[PDB]
């Protein structure tokens, strides 16, 4: 009300409300599913078009051979921050002779969004993130809030009617944990999931993207025909 | 005073067929008169059907290599990726090697692959960056002893059509992979022989269409 | 953070004004009158100080005539504080020109640069303005005598006959009413100390509330001579023009 | 740029079947002065890694303290530290090889030769070198200064290509070790008796020997020798 | 008063909203991509008569495989192709090759959300950006100052954007000749122009891989305008 | 090579009754060749008479430094800055180029306005004071100069008997100096009065 | 090494310059202009280190023009004069110094006479009758000590540079393939047809 | 030394037709011919064309990136940039880095209408230097054109080719470092034409035989 | 330092400060440019408010930013100086990089460019001026007339003018300008621009200035007497 002139202010209640209208532009932004088994990792995404002459925003993001996220939010935002997920990547490869631990991305994540929540001039990120992995510990998945919050995860969804999508997650839990070397049924098992999200449109081949990690994959996008498949 | 360079020793040849490429090096890394290794590979794929070797200071080669590998990495993530062809990775290299002009890395740098109408292509490189397209390229210690060998067993220079006097060149055929190998083991066996620094193995990496297949050769240990 | 606090020292009014400089141009306004004429044989700076004390020692004040260099002095209307801040910049520009072309700075080079000087405090830095009006009395070889204004906008102009300060309105009217063209230093003190004596909120004109200069050509022969007069030749010029 | 002065001698190091072997005598010369006897040039970095440093002691104690700072940043929001995210010898001398690089690059080296020992999480041998130019390689046997002319020769008469270290014993590669330091004593003017080993073995871990000494010296064979050529008494 | 980088409780940035507002007020710019090349067109609106038209620079050369057409604050375009040219160029020198449309158009967006308290606004002006690579073919961008940037078969920015989309939703089909773009182009910035349209008050524009990025002569637009006026009147 | 005597020229000070003199050569030379006869090497800020040898770039640089400063000096004091001032405002100027200095010997002369006094003072070139009270040498026959006034000075010489003194010190040390001469100036300082003469010299 | 000689007559300025561009044992040009018009009555000759000349003689040309367009006024020959001196006197004790010598040779159209002024690298500035720069200098001024009378008219005083330039020819052991010369009086600056 | 560097045989020069760039296609790292077949004319772009003499590197990475500013100017401007300005682009440059140890002896060569044919000598010291030929043989630059120092303006295109294909001849077979092959450019309002790669070997033969000349060499 | 958004957007999408900046521009003194045949000729309005000044000294409307290029404005006086000054230094910075003077179009994009910077950095508000940059292209005999505006926008213009009542004699000049067939003459140009003023000027005294700008860098500015000759003939055949 009055505490929402800049991110720098708390509320009476101890809120942060420019941290809050951040939280709010992913809500708005498109549908995106992650689960993992023990073998694979899996982001599922409903790409959005401008209307039927525009392209369906890209919303997966490769950021090693072994880690990659997908979007719900400011695109440019993600587009910033998986860039310096890229470069801590790179940077452990090259000095360390290692792949950066998914966890410890989560962390570097957390703390670039913290100094954005604490500082005058700046804005918090406008976007959500759900970052795939699989690194020495096996499949990871997080969730990013540009709260700096950072979650590990089973399986999750964000964006609009993201509820939907995170229940049946919750209910099919003892069962997509346990698709283990089996990449085909754990997408079945995100599409299933993804499309407790849909209303009025269904999936469609250059709606659907999907992104899959494990234990002898490489993060790999799959887009157009790769998916009419799962259709 | 510390002198930031020193001579790893080696020698590495790059060789551009029809529809092929070939970058050969020894695996015997040196410095002055010890051997520090009997094998250290010297020739590398940096991926998108490209090969490269930075002969000379080993340290500004495995640098050079490293920064070029992930100049292609990079690449795939600013343009969708798109591969790098080999005219491209080679304008990038002369940036990188340019970039050092006031404290170069001081290699020799040959890079291999397939140019983008499938033909064998080979770059060679000064150590700050100037670079010329090239069918056959020696580099490091032995490069004198392989060149003239090379000028003459692959473009027959100095060979002339019996009976004709020297009034009809002998005609340039086109060598298959199976004849170039030959060339190469036969240049890095002479080398070995006559050059202190050459020895130990011979590391060769072929590019083709199917790819980057890797052959490797025993050379005399002394 | 601070944004809250920051009053935006550098932006248009709806009308497409600036705020500080029109504020500024009022605080001049209550300015003890400083005037300038200037004849075909020198310029006269004229200037009243505002209530003045007895216990004021004035042989050793100066509130309103500072000298920039031997060929070029300045007439101040408003915080003098602030005019000596750019006269102290005006100093070090001259002797700059001076050393870099062996030649005196020309009068408009020196005007231009401090009316630079005001107007980027007008257009950038979040800073309030100088709230100073300067007359200049200058003298170079190529337009001679020039009589110069800049105010707080950094907007400058040439004049024969000028005030700034308090009552200018009255002070111009009566200065456009007796000026001629081929009118004599010795004319223009005249005119000068007549205006102040009409337009003066004080109850009458004497030495004690007055700063004078003139700048002739009245040095023994082809150079120029700044003349900053003292409480007794004010006094003297007071009884000489029949004022007091 | 500057000048080693208080200065630690050969390092030498093989791989046998099981891991790998690496020794260094605990001497800090100062030029010609044999000054400081009892300095540890071996560091052990957790239960799977051994750096073997020779030349600037300082600069040594310098990287004794990078390694320090590595394992508690390491271990820092880490669940998996003494587990799966333990620092591998790999990720220990990629570190050091990007540090010696960027200090040449900036013409202001450590003046050092480093050896990194050490087994994998897959239970592969790692022997890696790297010295004050950035300079890295890998053998079967490495061996910094002296150790190189000297030690190296005898190293690789044990294993003198990959295929020897199946064949190799841990009793055979030690025997070979000490053999060899007791030559660098007979022949390095800078050397000295006393000296530390360090077993890496993927079964038995890390065994850390201090206190060794070259024994088993023939001097006897002096007594004979009289003059320099024409002398008989 | 207020951040410049400031969230609205519905999770947009105001300043980008309000620049949105900005381009709405701008002169209309079409595109319409196809499989022989991709059409650019825009109204000029001149502001007087007086005014010299042919001075009116609303489609611009970014490369010889690169154009881009602008709608609204004009001017905030200029730094805008200036980047972009200098992009272009730039990555041709270090990789001795054309870069890719999506690449150029991605590197004008990485400057939109540079704002705050960089310079202290959003950029007030929308591209369209058309070009082709050997990659991706024909490709048609629309650059907003919120950094996201929209593939498009056809698009139209500016005061008759709307009405021009409805109608570029109709005509548009995947075997659209050149020909056919120009007289669509042309139509339909006949159709949300205020003042009538002639060879002075628009101007068209192509690329194609041939002949690379060209702006038309006002004769030869003036002769597609005659073109369409007689196959309207056709029935 | 050596910035000090590449151009040549001498500068000597004297006191006297009521009274100082100070006088320079004329010489500027690009080492042998002789380029100028009309290189004057004596300025003077009102009443504070300034000889400046040495790299003739930095006599020209420091005139227009020290006119500079006391015309602002002026401006601010509503006064003529005074000889004893001035020498430290000198020392002051060239200290702040210690590790690049002026290669420069000033010399200052003149009456102090107030006091009536007689003043002289010398520098090397990064600003160290030599105030003697009765001569000051500096240039390439500076050795010659010392030589010259060591003999020739006494204390007390009235003005007309103190020209002949410095102008005879200045000329014979000159005539023995390879980049000295082509010329003589000689300036007699009483208060309220200044004469310049310039003296008839060989011109070889 | 190159040739710059100035004289100074009753109502002009007379400047050659040697025509030849030599690196090492290499003549680079045979027809080289070593000369800037600053203002329309002020012209400045250079000799020097490669480069480094008209990069500065450009620069003043600049400023000069910039000083013009400004005031709506020519600089006085004694103000550009002063001008350049300051800028070598900067250069001495800078980074990398600029081993530029030149001439500068103007006419004062508010005193109605000629002027030279010779300035060396270093910001050393003398006005003269008559200047040179390098080898070349030694040998004219005693030839100019000799006949330079200040009374002298453009065509005497061109006679005297003629004599001059014969006499170098003879005398030099470089070849600096003949001199243009440009006369700077009351008119404006125009190059001699033929010399 | 390390780097390659070219001290011998480019020669550009002015004539009726235009321009011709006449080069030699020989490396030599001391003794040691490096290459037979380098390319010592940079095609900066269709109009303008750049000599490598100096630093190999040097001249192939700035002239290189003049062509990129060339390009910038185009676009910026809506007009071919001029060889003057070309030109003052790189000397400016090269003058930036004066001191640092850049080696570079160019001609850049450009037909203009504003200007007509245009070479401007290009130094690593700054100099820029506009002239009608320029010759580099061992290590020295040279404004006479390695033959009759007269040759002909109105000299036909076949002719003028020739003259530089004789005279890069001349420098090969007396210039140690000098050899390979000859590569001609003919430089024309409407853009530059690549008139071949001759080898000096076949060249010399022919030459001789037709020419009567290199009476001394016995073949 | 002083990093604060003074132009930014509003809900209406415009930007106020930049508007605001029109503002003064419509309170400056009327200026107005018309192109002949062969030649350009830049009008300005001197307000008769301010006598006993200096004509020799006060700054005149019309500033010369090279030999060959004018710029004339209307709004903040000392505003109009710092684009002077960079205009000024960019021509000679040309001249020496390009060794060619600027292209008037080439002065005006850059001038432009200034103005369209201070729109869109921290801490400076909008220049308060609007310019008109009248003159040849080097070896061109073509006539250049172009206006910029404090947004940054620049365009070429057959005639124009700004400033106060600027609505008024742009009235004036679309209805008495023909494209087909310019001011044919000096004469008629002056004539035409001089006509232009009249109906907004009050007396044609000192109120008027005039420029006139022929190819090959010939610029003169015409006196009171000249311009007067121009005021009398005019109402001399209104008088009908
Ligand atoms: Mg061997
Ligand atoms: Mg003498």
């Amino acid at each position: 009300n009055n505490y929402d002139g800049d991110t720098v202010t708390f509320s009476p209640t101890g809120r942060l409300f420019q941290v809050e209208y951040a939280l709010e532009a992913i809500k708005q932004g498109s549908v995106t599913v992650g689960l993992r088994s023990n073998t694979h990792a899996v982001l599922v995404a409903l790409k959005r078009n401008a209307d039927e002459l525009s392209s369906y925003q890209k919303k997966i993001i490769k950021c090693d051979e072994h880690m990659g996220l997908s979007l719900a939010g400011l695109a440019p935002d993600a587009r910033v921050l998986s860039n310096y997920l890229r470069q801590q990547c790179n940077y452990s490869s090259l000095v360390f002779n290692r792949k950066l631990a998914v966890e410890r991305a989560g962390h570097l994540l957390c703390d670039k969004a913290q100094k954005n929540t604490q500082s005058y001039g700046g804005r918090p990120y406008g976007v959500g993130l759900l970052i795939i992995g699989y690194d020495k510990s096996g499949a990871h998945l997080l969730e990013f809030q540009p709260s700096g919050n950072v979650t590990e995860l089973y399986g999750t969804a964000i964006g609009a009617r993201s509820q939907g999508a995170k229940t049946y997650l919750e209910r099919t839990l003892d069962t997509f944990i346990k698709i283990d070397g089996n990449p085909d049924e754990l997408i079945k098992a995100g599409v299933e999931a993804i499309s407790q999200s849909l209303r009025d449109e269904s999936l469609t081949v250059d709606n659907l993207s999907i992104a899959i990690v494990g234990k002898d994959t490489p993060f790999t996008i799959y887009d157009g025909e790769a998916v009419a498949k799962y259709i | 005073q510390f002198n930031p360079y020193g001579d790893n020793g080696g020698t590495i040849l790059g060789i551009a067929g029809e529809d092929f490429a070939v970058l050969a090096g020894d695996t015997r890394n040196i410095t002055d008169y010890s051997i520090n290794s009997r094998y250290e590979p010297k020739v590398f794929d940096c991926g998108d059907n490209i090969v490269m070797s930075a002969n000379g200071f080993a340290a500004d080669g495995d640098a050079l290599v490293k920064r070029f590998k992930n100049s292609v990495k990079w690449y795939h993530f600013d343009h969708n990726d798109k591969k790098l062809s080999i005219n491209s990775a080679a304008r990038n290299i002369q940036h990188l090697l340019y970039g050092k002009r006031f404290f170069p890395y001081y290699v020799h740098t040959i890079i291999a692959g397939l140019d983008e109408d499938g033909k064998g292509a080979v770059y060679s490189f000064d150590p700050v960056g100037s670079y010329e397209r090239e069918q056959c390229r020696a580099g490091g210690a032995a490069a004198s002893l392989i060149m003239p060998f090379l000028d003459n067993q692959v473009n027959f220079k100095n060979q002339y059509e019996p009976g004709t006097n020297g009034k009809v060149k002998k005609p340039l055929k086109y060598l298959s992979v199976e004849e170039v190998i030959k060339l190469v083991r036969d240049s890095f066996t002479s080398a070995t022989e006559r050059h202190i620094q050459v020895g130990d193995g011979l590391e060769i990496l072929i590019v083709t269409k199917d790819g980057v297949r890797k052959e490797f050769y025993e050379l005399k240990r002394d | 953070g601070s944004r809250r606090y920051d009053s935006r020292t550098t932006i248009f009014s709806p009308e497409g004004r600036l705020y500080q400089v029109e504020y500024a141009l009022e605080s001049i306004s209550h300015a003890g009158t400083a005037i300038g004429i200037m004849a075909s044989d020198g310029i006269v700076l004229a200037a009243e100080r505002k209530v003045t004390s007895t216990l004021l020692e004035q042989d050793t004040s100066t509130e309103k005539l500072y000298k920039l260099n031997d060929k070029i002095a300045v007439a101040v209307a408003g915080l003098t504080a602030d005019a000596e801040i750019l006269i102290n910049t005006a100093r070090i520009h001259a002797q700059n020109y001076l050393k870099t072309y062996n030649e005196d700075i020309p009068v408009e080079i020196l005007v231009r640069r401090l009316s630079d000087i005001k107007q980027g405090y007008t257009q950038h830095g979040g800073l309030r303005p100088f709230g100073v009006s300067f007359i200049y009395a200058g003298y170079d070889d190529r337009y001679g005598y020039q009589l110069y204004t800049s105010n707080p906008s950094g907007n400058y102009t040439g004049w024969k006959a000028i005030s700034v300060g308090a009552n200018t309105s009255a002070a111009q009217t009566l200065l456009q009413m007796d000026y001629k063209d081929d009118m004599k230093v010795d004319d223009a003190i005249e005119l000068a100390l007549k205006t102040l004596s009409k337009t003066t909120d004080s109850s009458a004109l004497t030495y004690d509330r007055l700063e004078f200069a003139t700048i002739r050509k009245g040095a023994n022969d082809g150079e120029v001579y700044q003349k900053i007069f003292k409480p007794q030749e004010i006094k003297d010029i007071l009884v000489k023009t029949g004022i007091t | 740029t500057q000048q080693p002065i208080v200065t630690g001698t050969s390092v030498i190091s093989m791989k046998y079947d099981n891991g790998v072997i690496i020794a260094a005598d605990n001497l800090g010369s100062y030029g010609s002065l044999l000054r400081f006897n009892g300095v540890e040039r071996l560091i052990p970095v957790g239960d799977n890694t051994v750096v073997g440093i020779s030349g600037d002691i300082s600069d040594m104690q310098h990287i004794e303290r990078l390694l320090k700072d590595l394992v508690t940043e390491n271990a820092y929001d880490n669940p998996l530290a003494d587990a799966e995210e333990a620092l591998e010898p790999s990720y220990i001398f990629e570190y050091l090889a990007t540090v010696m690089y960027q200090r040449r690059s900036k013409m202001n080296p450590l003046w050092n030769a480093i050896i990194v020992a050490g087994v994998q999480s897959n239970g592969d041998q790692f022997l890696r070198y790297v010295n004050l130019l950035g300079v890295t390689y890998s053998s079967p046997t490495l061996a910094t200064g002296f150790g190189a002319h000297m030690a190296n020769p005898l190293l690789r008469k044990v294993v003198d290509r990959e295929s020897d270290i199946p064949k190799t014993t841990v009793q055979v590669a030690e025997e070979a070790i000490v053999n060899a330091m007791r030559v660098l004593y007979y022949r390095d003017a800078r050397s000295s008796r006393n000296f530390s080993l360090a077993i890496i073995d993927k079964n038995t871990g890390l065994t850390f020997k201090k206190n060794l000494q070259v024994e088993n010296m023939k001097w006897d064979f002096a007594k004979d020798i009289k003059g320099y050529g024409t002398q008989k008494i | 008063d207020r951040g410049v980088s400031t969230f609205s409780p519905e999770g947009r940035l105001f300043q980008v909203e309000y620049s949105l507002e900005a381009i709405k007020l701008g002169s209309t710019a079409i595109g319409i991509a196809t499989k022989e090349g991709v059409v650019l067109g825009v109204e000029k609106r001149a502001t007087s008569p007086l005014l010299e038209s042919d001075s009116i620079e609303k489609i611009v050369e970014i490369d010889r495989h690169i154009g881009c057409a602008m709608s609204g604050l004009t001017a905030d375009a200029r730094s805008m192709i200036e980047h972009a040219r200098t992009a272009a160029v730039t990555h041709n020198l270090y990789y001795d090759e054309d870069i890719n449309v999506e690449s150029l158009t991605q590197s004008v967006c990485d400057l939109a959300l540079r704002f705050g308290e960089l310079m202290s606004r959003p950029f007030g002006v929308a591209l369209l950006i058309a070009g082709h690579d050997a990659d991706d073919g024909y490709q048609l961008f629309h650059a907003e100052p919120s950094g996201t940037f929209y593939r498009y078969n056809a698009k139209a920015i500016g005061s008759g954007s709307e009405g021009a989309q409805a109608e570029l939703l109709n005509e548009w089909h995947s075997s659209l000749t050149l020909k056919e773009a120009e007289l669509l182009v042309l139509k339909i910035l006949k159709q949300v122009m205020e003042e009538k349209l002639d060879e002075n008050n628009a101007q068209l524009s192509c690329i194609t891989k041939q002949d690379g990025f060209k702006i038309y002569d006002n004769e030869k637009t003036a002769e597609l305008i005659k073109e369409l006026k007689e196959k309207e009147a056709a029935e | 090579s050596d910035p000090s005597s590449i151009n040549g020229g001498i500068v000597v000070a004297m006191t006297g009754k009521d009274c100082v003199a100070i006088a320079c050569d004329l010489r500027l030379g690009s080492q042998s060749l002789g380029v100028s006869n009309k290189f004057e090497k004596i300025f003077h800020y009102g009443h504070v008479f300034l000889g400046i040898t040495g790299l003739a770039t930095d006599v020209t640089t420091l005139n227009e430094m020290f006119r500079y400063k006391t015309n602002l000096y002026k401006l601010k004091e509503e006064r003529a800055i005074e000889p004893e001032t001035f020498t430290q405002l000198v020392s002051s100027s060239l200290y702040e180029r210690r590790f690049g200095p002026y290669f420069v010997g000033p010399v200052v002369a003149g009456i102090n306005s107030k006091s009536g006094k007689p003043f002289i003072a010398g520098f090397d070139l990064i600003g160290c004071i030599d105030e003697a009270k009765d001569f000051i040498v500096s240039g390439t026959a500076s050795d010659q100069l010392f030589g010259m006034c060591e003999s020739l000075y006494e204390p007390n010489l009235e003005p007309e008997d103190l020209f002949e003194t410095i102008s005879q010190a200045l000329l014979n040390a000159a005539d023995r100096d390879a980049l000295s001469g082509w010329g003589a100036v000689v300036y007699i300082i009483k208060k309220d009065e200044v004469v310049k003469r310039y003296l008839k010299m060989r011109q070889d | 090494m190159d040739i710059i000689l100035g004289i100074r007559v009753q109502d002009s300025v007379i400047l050659a310059s040697s025509k030849a561009v030599t690196r090492g044992i290499s003549v680079l040009k045979d027809s080289d202009d070593k000369t800037r018009q600053l203002s329309p009555h002020t012209l400045m000759s250079f000799a020097g280190e490669a480069g480094d000349t008209v990069q500065f003689a450009e620069y003043i040309q600049a400023n000069i023009q910039l000083y013009s367009i400004r005031e709506d006024y020519e600089l006085s020959p004694q103000a550009v004069s002063s001008f350049v001196r300051q800028e070598l006197a900067k250069s001495i004790r800078s980074r990398r110094p600029y081993q530029v010598n030149v001439l500068i040779g103007g006419y004062d159209k508010k005193k109605n006479k000629p002027e030279l002024y010779q300035i060396d690298y270093l910001g050393t500035k003398v006005e003269l009758p008559y200047g040179a720069h390098g080898y070349s200098g030694f040998y004219t001024f005693s030839l100019l000590d000799h006949h330079y009378r200040p009374d002298m008219t453009t065509e005497e005083g061109l006679d005297l540079l003629k004599l001059c330039v014969q006499e170098l020819e003879k005398r030099m052991p470089m070849d600096f393939k003949g001199v243009i010369v440009k006369i700077v009086d009351k008119d404006g600056i125009r190059q001699v047809d033929d010399f | 030394k390390i780097k390659i560097a070219h001290g011998t045989t480019t020669l550009a020069f002015r004539f009726q037709g235009g321009i011709i760039v006449a080069v030699d296609s020989r490396a030599t790292a001391g003794n040691w011919v490096a290459s037979q077949t380098v390319k010592k004319v940079i095609e900066i772009n269709p109009f303008l064309l750049g000599t490598m003499a100096g630093g190999a590197a040097d001249c192939q990475f700035w002239e290189t990136w003049l062509g990129s500013q060339c390009r910038l100017h185009e676009l910026r401007e809506k007009e071919r940039i001029s060889v003057a300005a070309a030109s003052k682009i790189l000397s400016n440059l090269v003058y930036q880095y004066k001191g640092a140890g850049l080696s570079m002896g160019t001609m850049i060569c450009g037909y203009t209408r504003k200007e007509g044919p245009t070479i401007y000598y290009v130094d690593s010291d700054g100099t820029r230097l506009k002239g009608d030929i320029f010759c580099v043989v061992s290590g020295q630059t040279f404004a006479y054109g390695v033959l009759d120092s007269n040759y002909k303006w109105d000299l036909s295109v076949e002719d003028a080719l020739y003259l530089g294909k004789r005279s890069i001849l001349a420098a090969a077979h007396r210039d140690a470092y000098s050899g390979g092959s000859v590569n001609l450019y003919h430089v024309t309002e409407d853009g530059w034409i690549y008139h071949g790669n001759h080898d000096v070997g076949e060249l010399f033969w022919k030459v001789k035989e037709e020419e009567g000349s290199f009476n001394n060499v016995i073949g | 330092g002083y990093d604060r958004a003074l132009s930014i957007f509003s809900p209406d999408g415009h930007i106020f400060q930049v508007e605001y900046a029109l503002e003064a521009v419509k309170r400056g003194t009327c200026a107005v440019g018309v192109k002949g045949k062969n030649c350009v000729v830049l009008g300005c309005e001197r307000r008769s408010t301010l006598k006993l000044q200096d004509t020799r000294i006060t700054p005149s409307k019309v500033s010369k930013i090279d030999s060959h290029v004018v710029l004339s404005f209307s709004g903040l006086n000392a505003d109009s100086r710092i684009l002077i000054e960079k205009a000024r230094v960019e021509a000679q910075s040309h001249r020496l990089t390009l060794e060619d003077p600027v292209t008037v179009e080439y002065l005006t994009r850059y001038v432009a460019g200034v103005q369209q910077r201070y729109t869109q950095s921290g801490g400076v508000r909008p220049f308060g001026v609007s310019t008109l940059i009248a003159g040849f292209d080097p070896r061109d005999d073509e006539p250049k007339l172009y206006q910029t505006e404090p947004s940054g926008i620049y365009s070429s213009w057959s005639a124009q003018t700004i400033g106060r009542n600027s609505k008024t004699v742009r009235e004036f000049l679309e209805k008495n300008y023909d494209r087909k067939e310019p001011p044919a003459t000096v004469e008629e140009c002056v004539k035409l621009t001089v006509r232009s003023l009249l109906e907004v000027v009050q007396t044609g005294a000192k109120n008027i200035e005039i420029t006139v700008v022929k190819p090959d860098s010939d610029i003169v500015a015409l006196s009171s007497e000249e311009i007067n000759q121009y005021v009398t003939q005019i109402e001399q055949e209104k008088q009908e």
